[PDB]
């Protein structure tokens, strides 16, 4: 099967530089022509960067012309992007691409699952976890809602489960917020039956791997 | 503002296997056709939907350069409505197609003493290709009853053959390098003109 | 250069619907447009190309038109797996650009918040922070407006909010709020309220508590 | 270890129907394709069909499309071949082959279809016994006389197993009655004629015949 | 239906010696070509496929060639155990076809066999027939002329010939005649006879006995 994974990402502060790789397989490499299209967070596709078969003729958006650097290794069937002068505006998925045809005709028919480039001043941190804890004043037998949240993070991912995966239905884990001080908070929230909270325990597992963090939190009612 | 870079093309450093064929869009550029056919090296310059005459007073737009390198008896293959491995597997040209199939012998280039092996073709396929698809995939094809989970072995081949170009080879089996010129008639603002062209 | 203008920028719809996407370009591209789509955490997914080729093993409910500057996506009758985000793209000449997408979602009834809010825990005050969490949970419409009140003075800047996609159980949304206070700021207060307004509520709702208790 | 056991044969009327079954068992069953092959006696080998792994394709010789169809059971691991109005061109050996990528690697051991109107007939079983006119040299030969049985097969086991160097059990003959007939000889020692039992074990299972017999010189 | 015709019906050879048989398709099945080997009583052996690739385990000796129509199995090395029919089947297209196969037998120096008789036993007279058996044991070549005689009457219509398939180590063949008589019939005479005519015997051999024991 034709794959194209890429490798390379993760932290770079401002005005510094960053090389991603793809690697490819299942076909012949020296036949086809590439390129690099990134997703800011919550944003949508950018057109980066294109080479052709044998790096003869290389393309570039206006927005990276000058700072990246599009290459490739047809031995070692590896596609290769320079990144240099990097800013906070080019943090964002990128994702690496192989054109059906060629750089003068048709789409983008394989692409890599992409790596994240974070762009930032700030520095590796594991979250701290604190409960959200259930109200005292929940409904006599209804249903009840807590949480986590996940604060004071860098950089994204963070994974959250409940129970080690046990509780699913009525998880919500929003989108992460960057927060004015260049960290990320986000929250976890459940909301299961009112009259099991004191028989049932609830723990949310948060994992960032960035940092090595393994967080367990038990939640527990009120006073 | 260019005039056409059919040099790249046609005198190109490598070819690409069938498979794998090329395509060069050519645009914004005036293309002297009579320069290729009046300098006639070639086997085969067949048109189709156009006279290749009155090529130099056309405008057109949508013209692509498709590339490759195929056996001599399959050139016949590279023409619309054809039945083959080539055609239904490798490279297909649509029943209504405006273009013109350019070939000629290369064995002087693609041929080594004991064989050249780099040049490839796909064999099996699951289905026909449609016009100008193109397939590079390497998965095992399954022709039994019995998934070859990317194992080679009874009924389970690898999807691609190599043409092994020997120097000796009778001429349907020596390399014969191929160009195919597809345009699409004036509805549009054209890309490209003949030197005598009328928009 | 060349700009794309993909529209509408979001829309709602029911399985079975007929959708169709636009995307004008600012200059002529022939047929050289390509439509792909894109699911939450997933790499893109070529759907059409030059316009109106089908990509293999895209189902024939997917169909491309349009040419010069003017182009459609259609999806004829509307399957589940289809409710994503759409993109646009010009293929030719370089620089390429994408449009800005189109995100498909699912048509439900309207449906009210369920709304809770959950005062900072002993651990981060002891941190120094206060964050104040305001929960809307499974509603729709997505549109929701949030007002913090802090002894009834309207807040503004200190507060973000976050969003779910879809729920693909009930196609509710759920956003939390979060007013974010040091610690100092939050113990000079006495009275915490998140004001809810939306739809599916005749009148805004109000969830508060009193620091201390 | 892989296994393929087949099951279902036997004498049939003809124009009835049959269902042969091949158990699989030793390796992942619907990950494989599988073949039906048939030998009409003293025939070639026949072609018959093939069924995907998943169970949807299926092919189908052209003497057989129609009258036969192939299915399976992947939660069995079983294989069928449905056979209805039975001819006398269906009298044969059948076998089921798994098909793999090492190729036709794994054959059933085979199950035999007799399409006749006739009553079965189990055999008599007589001593050949050994005898100065059945010995020369050091060697000696006895046996045992399976006589007037319809359908085939017999089985001739020695010694319930025991003694198997030394042992001819001729191919059945058909005789002018219709029936089949087949002898199982064995050279032994002579001298171990006197120091050594020998029982012929018979088995005719279209009957439900079981034979031991011991052959004592004379 | 591809035909497939394999030429010879039936051969033999020495040890050792090179031996060749054809398959010929009647259409053109490019190299989609197997081959099975059958000895007597046991299941078909898949031998080659895609016309020269060896199965794992099956001997040098054996290799196969040929494209389109015409498809050769060679055996470098004839070994007595290679006696079999060898059968070739295209798998280029459903139906997959057999040819009709090519029997292969050893051809050794010439081996004279041994000549036993069995008289009838009790069991068997008391049931109301005798049943005579002639054994020839170990023999090359299968050609073999076994006559009964009952007092020099020679007998026809009342016996049965059956004969091993050739033996996988030694390449002999044993051969089994039965004559059956009614009890009455078989008390009418005395001496009763196997005689056997055989290259590999000067003059013809005869085994007899007398009712009498
Ligand atoms: C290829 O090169 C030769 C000179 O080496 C030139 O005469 C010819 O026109 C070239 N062909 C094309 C198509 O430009
Ligand atoms: C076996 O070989 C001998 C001579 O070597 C020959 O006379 C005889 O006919 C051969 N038999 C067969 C069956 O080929």
């Amino acid at each position: 099967e034709v794959q194209l994974l890429e490798s390379g990402g993760g932290l770079v502060q401002p005005g510094g530089s960053l090389r991603l790789s793809c690697a490819a397989s299942g076909f012949r490499f020296d036949y086809e022509d590439m390129g690099w299209v990134r997703q800011a967070p919550g944003k949508g596709l950018e057109w980066v960067s294109s080479i052709d078969s044998h790096g003869a003729s290389t393309y570039y958006a206006d927005s990276v012309k000058g700072r990246f650097t599009i290459s490739r290794d047809n031995s070692k069937n590896t596609l290769y992007l320079q990144m240099n002068s990097l800013r906070a505006e080019d943090t964002a998925v990128y994702y690496c691409a192989k054109y059906s045809h060629s750089v003068s005709y048709g789409p983008f028919d394989y692409w890599g699952q992409g790596t994240l480039v974070t762009v930032s001043s700030a520095s590796t941190k594991g979250p701290s976890v604190f409960p959200l804890a259930p109200s005292s004043k929940s409904t006599s037998g209804g249903t009840a809602a807590l949480g986590c949240l996940v604060k004071d993070y860098f950089p994204e991912p963070v994974t959250v489960s409940w129970n080690s995966g046990a509780l699913t239905s009525g998880v919500h884990t929003f989108p992460a917020v960057l927060q004015s001080s260049g960290l990320y908070s986000l929250s976890s929230v459940v909301t299961v039956p009112s009259s099991s909270l004191g028989t049932q325990t609830y723990i949310c597992n948060v994992n960032h791997k960035p940092s090595n963090t393994k967080v367990d939190k038990k939640v527990e009612p009120k006073s | 503002t260019n005039l056409c870079p059919f040099g790249e093309v046609f005198n190109a450093t490598r070819f690409a296997s069938v498979y794998a064929w090329n395509r060069k869009r050519i645009s914004n550029c005036v293309a002297d056709y009579s320069v290729l056919y009046n300098s006639a090296s070639f086997s085969t310059f067949k048109c189709y939907g156009v006279s290749p005459t009155k090529l130099n007073d056309l405008c057109f737009t949508n013209v692509y350069a498709d590339s490759f390198v195929i056996r001599g008896d399959e050139v016949r293959q590279i023409a619309p409505g054809q039945t083959g491995k080539i055609a239904d597997y490798n490279y297909k040209l649509p029943d209504d197609f405006t273009g013109c199939v350019i070939a000629w012998n290369s064995n002087n280039l693609d041929s080594k003493v004991g064989g050249n092996y780099n040049y490839l073709y796909r064999l099996f396929r699951k289905s026909n290709l449609k016009p100008f698809e193109r397939d590079i995939s390497t998965e095992i094809y399954q022709a039994g009853s019995t998934p070859c989970n990317g194992v080679e072995g009874f009924n389970c081949y690898f999807p691609l053959q190599s043409y092994g170009f020997q120097p000796t080879n009778g001429v349907g089996y020596q390399p014969y390098r191929v160009v195919v010129l597809s345009f699409e008639l004036l509805h549009a603002p054209a890309t490209v003109c003949g030197p005598k062209g009328s928009h | 250069d060349i700009q794309m203008t993909q529209s509408p920028s979001s829309l709602s719809a029911s399985v079975g619907d007929r959708v169709t996407i636009t995307c004008r370009a600012s200059q002529y591209i022939y047929d050289d447009l390509n439509w792909y789509q894109q699911k939450p955490g997933k790499a893109p997914k070529l759907l059409i190309y030059s316009a109106s080729s089908l990509q293999s093993g895209v189902p024939s409910r997917f169909s491309g038109s349009g040419s010069g500057t003017d182009f459609t996506l259609t999806i004829s009758s509307l399957q589940p797996e289809d409710f994503a985000t759409y993109y646009c793209q010009q293929a030719w000449p370089y620089p390429l650009t994408f449009g800005q997408g189109t995100k498909v979602e699912i048509k439900r009834t309207v449906a009210a918040p369920s709304v809770f809010i959950f005062p900072p825990s002993d651990e981060q005050l002891k941190s120094g922070t206060a964050s104040v969490v305001c929960l809307l949970n499974n509603f729709y419409p997505r549109e929701a407006k949030v007002q913090w009140k802090v002894d009834n003075a309207l807040q503004s800047g200190n507060s973000q909010e976050s969003v779910t996609e879809q729920d693909s159980k009930d196609s509710t949304y759920s956003l939390s709020s979060t007013l974010t206070l040091s610690k100092a700021d939050y113990e000079k207060h006495k009275v915490y309220a998140c004001e809810v307004t939306h739809q599916g509520l005749s009148s805004p709702v109000t969830k508060s508590f009193n620091r201390g208790e």
